């Protein structure tokens, strides 16, 4: 992981354009104007590649990358320095406000639809991101994620009779 | 083949090829008032001078990356490779350090540099590494060799910068070359001998008189007047003088005869120059052009030497002296020298005792100036009290 973290800041032409650089804000707007292609087929293959939900997706496995990357649970990291160093070099890299504006999203829960574009599995890797940088320890922070991003998603999973066609 | 000893000062430039020109920018610190560093222009030094004081750090220690996290888990030495080392600004007296803000909106990911007291942490320290294949880890730094210093704590590369207005150095993941100008060698400085970059005044052997301006009682029209003074002007800030060598490396070493400086003025910042239609006053640095603020000591009154001295790279020999070392001033375009006048006629003679220093050929033989040395209280003294009256008057000036 330190390597990785070491080789990945070295090296920044790795992360995304839209996330680094004196370009691009940040993975909001990134993922935004990537479901944006999605779902507007002139960017596109006129089984295609769907250009937006592969940004996604790779934006997702770098954020995922980095969350796995994250030195622990604060077991060497409470008593460590490199670990804390790694940590603020990771929380400098991925703001949080982006990351709850990304996870508050609220997908469309859908005669079925096509899974390529906003994968419900893209959440999770910005939610492991947030559980192994940052944590749940404040109860404002907490309350205020669970208002934001997870009632949405939480109805639109329990507002389901018989049509489920994503598990 | 010199080697950067431990405790000597040193000075951090660069080259930077912007617009299709180079320009060599350097790293300053203001110190007090303000916590981060800029950059100075030490090329272009033909109208506008770099502002020496406040561009040179001295190396406090050189640990190695064990000894450095070791001690912080709890003499000469030599710089070498992959080591650390502690840069304690000269002037302000703190130690540079990487901030934890940001400042320029174009890098969402750098931090900035700047100056801290405590040499607490990992943020004082930089890692120094060479920028060439030929010399690797563990060997020995030369003057002149290119290095890159890397954050200990951020584990950022101190980058040059590049903006509109924001030319500020930053701590990014892209390196930048830095090359080390040494000033003085941290040697044998000899006691009571004339060293480069002081802050000194001048005096007279039977008038106990020194060359200042008049006080701020009066306007600045006045204040660029220069004239001879006694009484409590002996120990004043208004009294003091900077010897500013136009050489960027060894600027502190021994000041030999012949060899060209500019006089600067500590409390007003400005440099004794001179205009033929007139007599020597003072002008900025915005125009100070090294023909007109160019000056030298001489041991006589002749004309025996003046394109002797060329150069010297080193710390030199210990010549001129402070007290018994009567100088003469001789510009280095007119070659004339320190006359001082009876300016107050009878009428006002016992009122304020003023005699001008005009620059003649003739002259009168008992100037005798004997040199005095300010203590480094009072030198820092009078920079600071420069800093704050030019903030205090920015801010009347924006608030009215």
């Amino acid at each position: 992981a330190n390597v990785v973290v070491r080789l990945l800041i070295r090296r920044p032409e790795c992360f995304g354009p839209a996330l680094r650089g004196e370009g691009g804000n940040g993975l909001l707007a990134a993922m935004e104007e990537a479901i944006k292609i999605a779902e507007d087929p002139s960017r596109d293959g006129p089984d295609t590649i769907h250009m937006g939900n592969a940004i996604m997706t790779f934006y997702a496995a770098l954020i995922d990358l980095l969350g796995r990357c994250a030195p622990e649970m604060h077991l060497i990291h409470a008593g460590k320095g490199e670990a804390i160093r790694i940590r603020s070099i990771l929380r400098s890299l991925i703001p949080l406000g982006d990351l709850v504006g990304v996870i508050s999203i609220a997908f469309q829960m859908p005669e079925p639809d096509m899974s390529a574009g906003f994968c419900p599995d893209h959440k999770a890797a910005m939610v492991l991101f947030l559980d192994r940088v940052y944590g749940i320890e404040v109860q404002d922070f907490l309350l205020h994620l669970l208002e934001v991003g997870f009632l949405p998603d939480l109805r639109a999973a329990a507002s389901l009779d018989t049509a489920a066609l994503s598990x | 083949i010199q080697f950067l000893r431990t405790d000597d000062e040193v000075v951090l430039q660069c080259t930077a090829t912007i617009h299709k020109e180079q320009q060599k920018l350097c790293l300053a610190a203001e110190g007090f008032g303000n916590r981060l560093c800029f950059l100075e222009s030490t090329s272009n030094s033909k109208n506008v001078p770099p502002d020496l004081s406040i561009c040179t750090f001295v190396l406090e220690q050189s640990l190695s990356v064990r000894a450095l996290q070791e001690m912080l888990a709890n003499g000469h030495r030599t710089l070498l490779y992959g080591h650390a080392i502690l840069l304690r600004h000269s002037y302000s007296g703190m130690y540079l350090c990487c901030l934890s803000t940001s400042r320029s909106s174009t890098d969402k990911l750098a931090f900035d540099v700047g100056l801290q007291e405590d040499t607490t942490g990992e943020a004082c320290w930089w890692t120094i590494h060479p920028a060439s294949k030929q010399r690797s880890e563990g060997e020995k730094v030369r003057v002149g060799d290119d290095l890159i210093l890397v954050s200990v704590s951020s584990e950022r590369y101190l980058h040059l910068s590049y903006g509109n207005s924001s030319w500020h150095v930053d701590a990014a993941f892209q390196q930048t070359l830095w090359s080390v100008a040494p000033i003085s060698s941290g040697s044998e400085a000899a006691q009571g001998y004339l060293i480069g970059g002081d802050v000194l005044r001048l005096l007279h052997g039977h008038m106990d008189e020194c060359l200042t301006v008049p006080s701020g009682e009066h306007g600045e029209e006045q204040r660029r007047t220069v004239h001879y003074e006694g009484g409590a002007v002996s120990v004043h800030a208004r009294s003091l003088w900077r010897l500013e060598t136009l050489r960027v490396a060894w600027s502190g070493s021994h000041i030999r005869w012949g060899q060209p400086f500019r006089l600067r003025h500590v409390t007003t910042g400005k440099y004794l120059s001179l205009m033929e239609d007139k007599n020597l006053l003072l002008m900025d640095k915005e125009k100070a052009d090294v023909k007109s603020t160019a000056f030298a000591f001489r041991s006589s009154k002749e004309k025996l030497d003046v394109g002797v001295r060329k150069e010297v790279d080193g710390m030199g020999t210990s010549e001129i002296k402070y007290g018994d070392s009567i100088c003469y001033i001789q510009h280095v375009d007119t070659g004339l020298w320190l006359t001082y006048q009876a300016v107050d006629v009878k009428s006002a003679r016992m009122g304020s005792i003023q005699r001008k220093a005009i620059m003649h050929h003739e002259g009168h033989m008992d100037d005798g100036l004997n040199l005095s040395r300010s203590q480094h209280e009072e030198s820092r003294t009078a920079r600071v009290i420069r800093s704050t009256v030019f903030l205090f008057n920015r801010f009347i000036r924006g608030l009215d």
